[PDB]
């Protein structure tokens, strides 16, 4: 029974370490990718953005798509709430790196403290891409934003714009970074038994 | 550009789904004694 | 807690809980080099192909 027990435990620990570099890519990826909100059939001009880069048609039936904002210079960033959440995210990017980091620890390292690090590690990257999707719907008051969507935008409020896959993506990320930080507390105190 | 998102929503939706399912599969490993 | 430990018990690592000062170098010899390849692959592939 107990070569049964250490085999599903080593394999259950194998899939936790996959899922959790998978959910590192999708935080990186919800980050980069400025995909978060976009136009619609009834918007007045077309476009998207996300935490901070936003890309607007200059309206005369083409793309022409003029880009701007950068993480790096706050200044192109839209609103506060935009920047608050812009912050979060990548918080939570840190933290999802350091437990992927923190796996190195399995060598020498007990392997339910460990376990119990990364359990907190992935506790915190959730609340703080929870922090990160509710704080971003707070800056859809900004002119540039309104400007895209149109008037009827507001805070808390779509209006005419429609999310798009990277927020979406980023409410998974949030479900699936919680699932795997109860992943790892109840492996860490399983190695104990 | 037909300014609808449908298919890439619901491509996103099935791809988090599939690694939702995993995950509880992964609970389903553990807490079966 | 629904193994039936403490919420301290379940949430929280305090066996001995640093003990484990003399071991720092050894984790630093894996862990900074492991961090400056994540910080690395996550920068290169950031700027050159997602944005
Ligand atoms: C594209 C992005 C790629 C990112 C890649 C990130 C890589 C990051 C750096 C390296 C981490 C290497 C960690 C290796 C750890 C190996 C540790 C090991 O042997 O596992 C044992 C059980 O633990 C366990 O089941 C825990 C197992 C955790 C495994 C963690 C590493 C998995 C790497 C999978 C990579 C797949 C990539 C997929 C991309 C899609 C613990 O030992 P041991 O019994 O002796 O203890 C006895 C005790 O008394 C003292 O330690
Ligand atoms: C120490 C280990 C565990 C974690 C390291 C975190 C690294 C990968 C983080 C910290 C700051 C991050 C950068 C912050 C801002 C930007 C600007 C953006 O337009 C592209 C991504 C980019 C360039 C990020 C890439 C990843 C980054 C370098
Ligand atoms: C830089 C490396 C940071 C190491 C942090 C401590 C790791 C855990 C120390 C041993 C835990 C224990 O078993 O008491
Ligand atoms: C396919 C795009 C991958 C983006 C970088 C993933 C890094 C994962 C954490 C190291
Ligand atoms: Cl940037």
């Amino acid at each position: 029974y107990h070569e049964h027990y250490m085999r599903n435990s080593r394999a259950i620990g194998v899939l936790w370490a996959i899922f959790t570099i998978c959910f590192a890519i999708i935080n990186v990826v919800v980050f980069i990718q400025p995909y978060w909100v976009g136009d619609s059939v009834s918007t007045p001009k077309p476009g998207y953005f996300g935490l901070f880069h936003y890309c607007v048609g200059s309206g005369l039936a083409g793309r022409e798509l003029t880009c701007r904002g950068s993480f790096t210079d706050f200044s192109t960033i839209p609103s506060s709430a935009f920047k608050a959440a812009a912050f979060f995210v990548l918080l939570s990017m840190v933290l999802i790196l350091g437990c992927i980091t923190c796996f190195s620890l399995f060598f020498f390292c007990n392997t339910a403290t460990v376990y119990k690090i990364c359990a907190w590690m992935q506790l915190l990257a959730a609340l703080c891409l929870v922090l990160g999707c509710m704080i971003f719907p707070d800056g859809w008051d900004a002119e540039t934003i309104r400007d895209m969507c149109g008037a009827k935008t507001g805070k808390y409020s779509l209006g005419d714009c429609s999310v798009r896959w990277a927020y979406i993506l980023a409410i998974i990320g949030i479900l699936n970074a919680l699932i795997l930080s109860f992943l790892a507390f109840v492996l860490g105190n399983r190695q104990t038994d | 550009d037909s300014r609808d998102y449908s298919t890439e929503l619901s491509v996103t939706v099935a791809v988090g789904a599939s690694l939702l399912f995993l995950n509880i599969l992964a609970f389903a490993a553990l807490y079966y004694k | 807690c629904l193994d039936g430990k403490d919420c301290a018990s379940f949430f929280c690592c305090f066996e001995d809980c640093h003990i484990r000062i003399a071991k720092m170098d050894s984790y630093a010899r894996i862990f900074f080099p492991t961090a400056f390849c994540l910080f690395n692959l996550v920068y290169w592939v950031s700027y050159l192909y997602l944005g």
